[PDB]
RNA sequence: UUGACAUUGUGAAGAGACAUAGUUUC
RNA sequence: GUUCUUUGUAAAGUGCCUUCGAAGAGUCGAGUUGUUUGGGAAUGCAGCUCUAAGUGGGUGGUAAAUUCCAUCUAAAGCUAA
RNA sequence: UUGACCUCAAAUCAGGUAGGAGUACCCGCUGAACUUAAGCAUAUCAAUAAGCGGAGGAAAAGAAACCAACCGGGAUUGCCUUAGUAACGGCGAGUGAAGCGGCAAAAGCUCAAAUUUGAAAUCUGGUACCUUCGGUGCCCGAGUUGUAAUUUGGAGAGGG
């Protein structure tokens, strides 16, 4: 930052010789790690793709990312994970029937 | 829930306890107010600290 | 361990497998009594997670509650009363299914504690759960010094009272703003804000 | 029931109040217990004090970032530094808290220092129980004092490069009122081919 | 209280002191403030204009705090400097050594200038001034000094 | 009462789209 | 205060380098319906339909798309005053 | 033919536990209308009364999927304030909380997910003996569809 050090600014507040932190893990509750990569990418290939996923990617082959997300995005929670999971489809078919 | 107990101000309980204090001197209200002191050294009365 | 797959894979409950196992599953949960014990769990990763362990005295019992609203059981949908309570058929309960299941198993077998339940499946009349308990009598347990905190008598019936994980979701009781009515826990808060703070030396 | 010119009162006496309605007869008699428990507890919990070392700790908001007030525990960091483990720490009296985080050195500092004349200001006793009867000082923060930090002198000299502070106020005020548009009329102007 | 109270010299007057003709009933107008636009609202318009309807913009979950800002004028401004060291400043004051302010500290957000302090330096530190508050400060030969 | 969705799965002829190869829909 | 057995080829505390760092799903979330709340394009609750992710997720008291920033880590648990 | 294992049954099997009561206070469910509005339907009375389940000497809440937006704070409960305020409402009648600040009291933590794998290291019961709220030897059983140790995000683990 480094603020303004007058009380209405674009940064404002008091001036301070600063410190940062040493960091939280629980600031990392998401990320990875290889034993979940390995366990999720297993699991898939056992199990499948599920109704809606399948005729997301034909949608997606035969009707482009537009209808696909609008399509997904009412199957889902909404519009960020609509969006996420189309991506997981171009790979899904990048992967196999592709590259 | 009735008001039982009164909110007196801080500073009159003072000047009334003043008040109240510089009265025991002032012989005639003692002997106004009950208290034989008909016949007492002087007011106020002061007894040595060995009491 | 086995059990971290396992996790994975109930995550994929539309998925060929899974769904084909949901159908035999639970068919023949149907043809048992309502309220009927199980041997094994049938989840041992979720049970486990929910504080299960495979020494004696913990039991896992499965139950079977309707779905649907709560019909407003008065005659004849006869209210007598003003009309925005003329309601007879919309109407839907306060706590969960799972509640409700929990509650009629830990009926069933008072002496046991309810510990928690989990979700096993459904059709379209019914939810399944499996409920966990504790024998807080059966010694393995009172000397287990993790779980004997259940043995106390501030436990008895928790699920009732609603302080399993349900009845606390139900209940409301989160941190925070979105849960200022319910935190403290409804009524008790409400009669708090609703009592008359007066002083001896009044303010 | 509207009359004369009196204002307009919302007394909220219309739910069944008379039923929930606490009267502290008991304000004396609470007070005499407190007191009565708390010097059973100094009695028991040995020749220990009664609370535990807070840290100093800036307040939040804008209205009380002024002052600088007692804090909860002090941090995983300050601990550290002033040379201990917190597990030991939380036997030694002092407050931990690995809730609160370290991004003010001056703040920092403070509590580590603060950290010391505690170390200093005390004894512990061997484990042994052997018991050297010591003498209980009832209260830490009483000892440890948290004061407020003087931040400026009682006089200088007056240095007037002339430029309204008002108006550095107002011109700030602007500059991040405008900052948006702003930035879209660079957006825009490099959209021009 | 009940011995110098009214209700005891009515005491053997039939009615009270409230009334033969027109009696003293349970609640004729209605209960509060009922028929504020009705049969009471000579008494709203007049009394209370504006009473009804609605005006501004709503905010939602206001915090006040937030627009903390106690306002102090030049009117005073050295008050806020304790008593003896006070004089010790008004005579014998100009640059190199006039006396500083926190008006933060004291617990002030702006100053307004509300006319007339001595022709002193001062070295005055607040979080928001006036056009003129800081003008007449000027004057003296003091300036502001801005914080946060 | 009437419709949609959930319970609801398996074949076959016929319609419906990438627009006359069969994944999808009646 | 004492007194006896020494629990030990045990147990724990800290410093640097290295590789990692597993973290709760018919849940979160979404639609709808009913309820309730000061909570206002919706405070919590529940019923049915939909139903995730891992640089993810929730919250940020006006709906949405975009880019940021802030803050915590849900869906299991215990606990005195 | 003999032996298990899974699942399920039966005994006046060996030993246990639940019920009813009470209910001021507590955790839930369910749920009014009189009333106010000078009529009344929303609203209000009220998330009250009645009815139903479940605890305790307290209950519950509790070590953040918090408050914030600061120079940031740091489990929960309660008091003083916040405030009859922000907000809600035939925007009518009526309603109506939170963050901060002072104080009272303070206290922290546990699992799931991990290969002990050079040795299930764990445990109810039966029994014999003793220093019996327990200890040891031994047998049956439990348990790998996972009992212990280890770890709980503030971290933390493995090699060095
Ligand atoms: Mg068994
Ligand atoms: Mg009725
Ligand atoms: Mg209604
Ligand atoms: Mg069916
Ligand atoms: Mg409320
Ligand atoms: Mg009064
Ligand atoms: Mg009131
Ligand atoms: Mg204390
Ligand atoms: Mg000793
Ligand atoms: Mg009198
Ligand atoms: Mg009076
Ligand atoms: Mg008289
Ligand atoms: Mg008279
Ligand atoms: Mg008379
Ligand atoms: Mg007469
Ligand atoms: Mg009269
Ligand atoms: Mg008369
Ligand atoms: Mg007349
Ligand atoms: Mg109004
Ligand atoms: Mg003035
Ligand atoms: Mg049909
Ligand atoms: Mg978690
Ligand atoms: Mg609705
Ligand atoms: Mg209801
Ligand atoms: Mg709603
Ligand atoms: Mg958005
Ligand atoms: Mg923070
Ligand atoms: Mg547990
Ligand atoms: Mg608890
Ligand atoms: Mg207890
Ligand atoms: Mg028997
Ligand atoms: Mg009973
Ligand atoms: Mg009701
Ligand atoms: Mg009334
Ligand atoms: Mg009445
Ligand atoms: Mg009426
Ligand atoms: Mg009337
Ligand atoms: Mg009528
Ligand atoms: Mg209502
Ligand atoms: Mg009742
Ligand atoms: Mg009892
Ligand atoms: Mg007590
Ligand atoms: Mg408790
Ligand atoms: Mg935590
Ligand atoms: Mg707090
Ligand atoms: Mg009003
Ligand atoms: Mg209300
Ligand atoms: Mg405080
Ligand atoms: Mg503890």
């Amino acid at each position: 930052t480094v603020k303004t050090g007058i009380a209405i600014g674009l940064n404002k507040g008091k001036k301070v010789t600063s410190m940062t932190p040493a960091p939280k893990i629980s600031y990392k509750k998401g990320a990875a790690s290889n034993r979940t990569k390995f366990v999720r990418s297993l699991v898939r290939e056992i199990a499948g793709l599920s109704p809606y996923e399948r005729r997301l990617i034909d949608l997606i082959r035969n009707s482009g990312e537009k209808r696909a997300r609008k399509v997904a995005k009412k199957r889902l929670g909404s519009f960020t994970r609509a969006k996420a999971k189309v991506e997981e489809m171009n790979n899904i078919i990048a992967a196999s029937r592709r590259h | 829930w009735r008001k039982w107990n009164v909110k007196v101000n801080h500073n009159e309980k003072r000047y009334a306890t003043a008040s109240a204090i510089a009265a025991t001197a002032v012989a005639s209200l003692v002997l106004a107010r009950g208290h034989r002191v008909e016949k007492i050294p002087e007011i106020p009365l002061v007894v040595s600290t060995d009491l | 361990g086995a059990y971290k797959y396992l996790e994975e894979l109930q995550r994929k409950k539309q998925s060929d497998v899974l769904r084909f196992l949901q159908r035999v599953r639970v068919w023949e949960y149907r043809q048992k009594n309502v309220i009927h014990r199980a041997a094994r769990p049938t989840r041992p990763d979720k049970a486990r997670r929910l504080g299960y362990k495979a020494k004696q005295g913990f039991v896992i019992y499965r139950v079977r509650v309707r779905r649907g609203n709560r019909k407003r059981p008065v005659p004849k949908g006869a209210t007598y009363g003003k009309p925005t309570n003329q309601g007879v058929n919309e109407l839907k309960y306060q706590r969960s299914l799972r509640a409700t299941a929990e509650e009629r198993v830990g009926r069933r077998a008072a002496n046991l504690r309810v510990l928690n339940s989990y979700w096993v499946n459904q059709d379209s009349t019914y939810k399944y759960f499996e409920v966990i308990l504790v024998d807080p009598q059966h010694k393995a347990i009172r000397r287990d010094a993790r779980y004997n905190w259940i043995c106390d008598p501030v436990h008895k019936h928790r699920e009732a009272r609603g302080l399993t994980a349900t009845g606390k979701k139900s209940r409301g009781i989160n941190k925070g703003h979105k849960f200022n009515n319910t935190k403290a826990g409804r009524r008790k808060t409400w009669k708090r804000q609703n009592t008359l703070s007066l002083w001896r030396y009044r303010k | 029931a509207i009359s004369k010119n009196l204002p307009i009162l919302k007394n909220h006496f219309r739910k069944h109040w008379q039923e929930r309605v606490k009267v502290h007869f008991d304000q004396a008699g609470k007070k005499v217990s407190r007191r009565n428990a708390r010097a059973t507890r100094a009695a028991k919990i040995a020749p220990r004090p009664l609370d535990l070392l807070r840290p100093v700790v800036r307040a939040p908001t804008v209205k009380y970032n002024r002052k600088v007030r007692a804090g909860r525990g002090f941090t995983l960091a300050e601990v550290k530094a002033a040379g201990l483990t917190a597990a030991y720490a939380r036997t030694i009296g002092i407050a931990v808290d690995h809730r609160r985080q370290n991004r003010n050195q001056e703040i920092f500092d403070a509590n580590v220092q603060r950290l010391k004349e505690y170390q200093s200001k005390i004894i512990v006793f061997p484990r042994n129980g052997k018991a050297p009867e010591a003498e209980q000082v009832l209260s830490a923060a009483a000892t440890f004092p948290i004061a407020q930090p003087a931040t400026d002198v009682e006089a200088r000299a007056v240095q007037d490069n002339g430029e309204s502070a008002f108006r550095t106020l107002r011109l700030a005020r602007s500059e991040k009122k405008f900052r948006g548009i702003r930035e879209k009329r660079a957006r825009e102007k490099a959209e021009a081919e | 209280p009940s011995r110098f109270t009214k209700t005891r010299k009515h005491r053997g007057h039939v009615s009270a002191g409230k009334g033969r003709i027109g009696k003293h009933r349970k609640h004729p107008g209605g209960r509060g403030m009922a028929g504020g636009q009705h049969h009471h609202r000579i008494n709203m318009d007049k009394y209370h204009p504006g009473y009804f309807g609605k005006v501004g913009m709503r905010y939602f979950h206001k915090q006040q705090a937030h627009f903390w800002k106690p306002v102090l004028n030049l009117d005073k401004l050295w008050t806020l400097i304790p008593e003896d060291k006070r004089d010790q400043y008004l005579k014998s004051a100009s640059k190199e050594t006039a006396p500083v302010i926190d008006t933060l500290a004291a617990g002030y957000g702006k100053i307004l200038g509300k006319g007339r302090i001595p022709n002193v330096p001062v070295i005055v530190k607040a979080r928001f001034v006036s056009k003129l508050a800081e003008e007449k400060i000027r004057a003296a030969g003091g300036v502001v000094e801005l914080i946060a």
